[PDB]
RNA sequence: CGCACGGAGGCGAAGAACCACAGAUUUCCGAAUGAGAAUCUCUAACAAUUGCUUCGCGCAAUGAGGAACCCCGAGAACUGAAACAUCUCAGUAUCGGGAGGAACAGAAAACGCAACGUGAUGUCGUUAGUAACCGCGAGUGAACGCGAUACAGCCCAAAC
RNA sequence: ACUCGUACGGUCACUGAAUCCUGCCCAGUGCAGGUAUCUGAACACCUCGUACAAGAGGACGAAGGACCUGUCAACGGCGGG
RNA sequence: GCUUUACUGCAGGCUGUCGCUGAGGACUCUCACUCCGGGAGGAGGACACCGAUAGCCGGGCA
């Protein structure tokens, strides 16, 4: 398939929501992304 | 029940309209102001894709380019003529008024100008009977004698490609190409054939039409099939 | 022109309107339709004019005969701003009225005079 | 005396008589050639539009509007339905053509409000009627004395409210006691009964 | 120095944080309005429809949103009638259009406890399941008046 | 829509290549044509009625029907004695 | 769901009548209206179309 700027931008906003919870959000809030997204298992919009 | 076939066509969709995009020109009679000063030469001969016969390609003097509803025995370089005071000759234009009685003509206008409209498939002609002030009268293909308008332009000669009708399409696959050509949904099944519920004469253990076949001319469109208020059926009588 | 049954020829307008300009100017003059209307009924109405394009027609179809069962003359303009400009007006007027007019009666009876022949 | 205005007034007490007629024969085919909505500098019927609020001024339009004639342009019924709802032919609209011409009108002028309308003829297929119609945005409308009511918010879409005249009559609301129990204050307050 | 208690660091007595009011900034798509497009792009823009008009987009208006309420239009069926068609469900559900902070209504061509009487309009209580409707079946169903609430009365067209 | 189409067309149906063939029946039903006479609604018209109106009757009479004819490669039928 | 000479209706077709609609039991005309014609202009014409109503047919549909 052939992507748009905006649909690029899109996908690439979808790959860093992607990231994990920094290590220090952890000891911050003394004690998980439920927006974890696999690019086989899951389905992006478009 | 569902609506026939026959409804389904008037919605004009694609599988029942002709492939207009494929045709080429809409036959006319060249339009002159008068004096009848209008001649051309035909350029080249060509198939028409609506009606399975030949047309003229014809150039005019004023430098106007177009097909021609061709009569037979016209061919490349031949000098066609339209207008009041053209040659009486087989592939020019002028009103019946100044058609000599007893001429084979084709193309006739039902209206004076509107371009002609009867006597244009393959071989046919109408026969220009009668000359009057006020009416000239034209038998029609069909043999029905047509009162018209003597100013009703007409090209004289019949319609080339005459017995195209002679040969038999022998089989479905012939059909299947000229159906292509034109407005028509094809094959036919029977009525006979089908479930009650798509057609008046469906349904039964056996194949036989419900009711006579013979409907009312007031007969409403879901209804109307079959011989359509018939005078008479049958051949014998 | 449904109200219009007579042709008035120019020549005989510029008269008439030369008249009515010294009639607001020495005499008394009516402009609009509803004015030269009540003077048509009341009697003070000595030469009414009227426009002869008017639109809509209604406006003045009915002048021409109160006129005449009030046995006052009148006399068909051809543009509805030369009667309101002769009448002194910066609008154009559908209707107008000598109301007595001013050194200008002999003029006015001979217009009234003229228009009898035209019909 | 007579206003001149008057005349006008009894000659369209039968527009088929007199002058009146020989006029509308006429203007009828100019009209049958002309739009839906068609703004004229001046109405047809001066007596009846200064009697409904119209005057010389700026800010004030008229527009001639022809809708067609008949009942109600309905399709027949695709599902279910007792006898008494498979009707098609006798089932009629219930606002007026009046009131039809008056919102196409309005439709026409997105920024004008609706003062009132009246009817000026009809040949055998459609009605026309001239509909009186304000800017209220217009200064010299928003210092008229007789005309800035209709400048207020609450005028907004006046006509798709049922507001105008016609429409208040055509909502049963002529009668101020017997017959108008389902009427008054509104149709939809009194259940859809009127 | 947000939720959020980390690490590094920083800010605050030049009175920070924080709160109220006012103001600045305020990308792109979006009624979306120069034109096109799945939030981007192409080469000056009130696009479109209108009013006024210096007749030039010069000055203006409309569009779309909002929890429901409100006003104007279109308008079912299951169901009930122990079936069912009128009737009923119901002018309900749903659909089209539109306003406001509320809408609508409203100063009698009214009422008609018939009078020597009442006196704009909504609404609440009542009148009353009364009158009236109805395969006179099932069902349907007001008003005048009265007691309250709140009270307010005016402007044109024409005559001149 | 058919249709840049015009009876050698295109619509609506039946039968289902070729070959040899395709009888009899129009009473019923369908379709179509005709029709002296009969029947046939509303408006308008006339009489009665009502100071008006409701209403009753009359006159005229369209398509349709009666009646007549055509038609089965229309629906169908082709027996008992 | 389907059928039909089941009950009741609704579209649709045919037909009369009123409106559009005009001039001089049959007829002429042109000016509305319709169509043809680039146009000039031609054909048609108070009919047709459209709006309204009445009778008939009407499992096409509910
Ligand atoms: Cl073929
Ligand atoms: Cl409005
Ligand atoms: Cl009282
Ligand atoms: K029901
Ligand atoms: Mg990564
Ligand atoms: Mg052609
Ligand atoms: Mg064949
Ligand atoms: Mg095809
Ligand atoms: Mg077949
Ligand atoms: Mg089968
Ligand atoms: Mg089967
Ligand atoms: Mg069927
Ligand atoms: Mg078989
Ligand atoms: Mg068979
Ligand atoms: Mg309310
Ligand atoms: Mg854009
Ligand atoms: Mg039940
Ligand atoms: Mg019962
Ligand atoms: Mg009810
Ligand atoms: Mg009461
Ligand atoms: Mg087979
Ligand atoms: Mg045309
Ligand atoms: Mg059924
Ligand atoms: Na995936
Ligand atoms: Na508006
Ligand atoms: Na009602
Ligand atoms: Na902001
Ligand atoms: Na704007
Ligand atoms: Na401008
Ligand atoms: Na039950
Ligand atoms: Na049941
Ligand atoms: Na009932
Ligand atoms: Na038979
Ligand atoms: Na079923
Ligand atoms: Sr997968
Ligand atoms: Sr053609
Ligand atoms: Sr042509
Ligand atoms: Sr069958
Ligand atoms: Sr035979
Ligand atoms: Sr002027
Ligand atoms: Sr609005
Ligand atoms: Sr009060
Ligand atoms: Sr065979
Ligand atoms: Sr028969």
């Amino acid at each position: 398939g052939k992507k748009s700027k905006a649909t690029k931008k899109r996908l690439a906003k979808l790959d860093n929501q992607n990231s994990r919870v920094p290590a220090w959000v952890m000891l911050k809030t003394d004690r998980r992304n439920h927006k974890r997204r696999h690019w086989r298992r899951n389905d992006t919009d478009e | 029940g569902r609506r026939i076939q026959g409804q389904r066509r008037g919605r004009g969709t694609s599988t029942f309209r002709a492939p207009s995009h494929r045709y080429k020109a809409d036959l006319e009679h060249r339009k002159v102001e008068d004096g009848d000063v209008i001649a051309g030469t035909v350029v080249d001969i060509e198939h028409d894709p609506a009606r399975s016969a030949p047309v003229a390609a014809v150039e005019f003097e004023d430098g106007d380019r177009r097909l021609i509803l061709a009569p037979e025995g016209v061919g490349v370089g031949d000098e066609l003529q339209v207008g009041v005071s053209a040659e009486i000759a087989p592939g020019n234009t002028l009103p019946l008024a100044e058609i000599p009685e007893g001429v084979p003509v084709c193309n006739v206008e039902s209206s004076p100008g509107d371009g002609g409209k009867f006597a244009r498939a393959s071989g046919v002609n109408a026969q220009l009977l009668t000359h009057d002030r006020n009416v000239a009268v034209v038998k029609l293909p069909s043999g029905e004698m047509k009162r018209l308008d003597p100013q009703c332009r007409a090209t004289i000669g019949v319609v080339a490609g005459g017995g195209r009708t002679d040969k038999p399409f022998v089989k479905a696959g012939n059909k299947h190409h000229k159906m292509k050509a034109r407005g028509t949904k094809w094959p036919n099944v029977r009525g006979v054939a089908m479930n009650a519920v798509d057609h008046p004469f469906g349904g039964g253990g056996r194949q036989h039409p419900g009711k006579p076949k013979s409907i009312s001319r007031n007969a409403p469109p879901g209804r109307k099939v079959g011989d359509i208020a018939s005078k008479r059926t049958g051949r014998g009588g | 022109p449904v109200y219009v049954d007579f042709d008035v020829p120019a020549d005989l307008e510029d008269d008439a309107l030369e008249a009515l300009e010294v009639a607001r100017d020495t005499g008394a003059v009516k402009k609009g339709t509803n004015e030269t209307t009540k003077s048509i009924e009341r009697g003070s109405a000595e030469l009414v004019f009227v426009a002869e394009d008017v639109q809509p027609e209604e406006i003045v179809m009915h002048i021409p005969e109160l006129a005449d069962e009030k046995g006052v003359p009148f006399i068909f303009v051809e543009q509805q701003d030369d009667l309101g400009h002769a009448a002194g007006l910066e609008v154009g007027s559908a209707a107008a009225a000598v109301t007595d007019a001013g050194e200008a009666d002999a003029d006015v009876e001979d217009i009234a005079d003229k228009v009898e022949e035209l019909r | 005396a007579r206003s001149a205005y008057s005349y006008i007034r009894d000659a369209w007490k039968n527009p088929g008589d007199g002058q009146l007629a020989e006029l509308q024969w006429q203007r009828q085919q100019e009209w049958r050639n002309e739009g839906a909505v068609e703004r004229i500098e001046r109405p047809t019927r001066l007596d009846k539009a200064r009697s409904q609020g119209y005057k010389a001024k700026q800010g004030v339009i008229v527009a001639r509007v022809s809708v067609r004639k008949g009942s109600a342009r309905k399709r027949r019924h695709k599902a279910g339905r007792r006898s008494k709802r498979q009707g098609v032919t006798r089932i009629t609209r219930r606002k007026d053509i009046q009131r039809v011409a008056e919102e196409r009108a309005s439709r026409t002028f997105p920024n004008l409000r609706v003062l009132n309308s009246y009817s000026v003829g009809q040949d055998g297929r459609q009605k026309w009627h001239e509909v009186i119609l304000i800017d209220p945005n217009h200064p010299a409308i928003q210092n008229d004395d007789d005309l800035s009511w209709i400048c207020a918010d609450d005028q907004a879409d006046r006509v798709f409210r049922g507001l105008t005249g016609a429409g208040r009559r055509n909502r049963g609301l002529s009668g101020k006691g017997k017959g108008s129990e389902k009427t008054r204050p509104s149709l939809r307050s009194n259940g859809g009964k009127g």
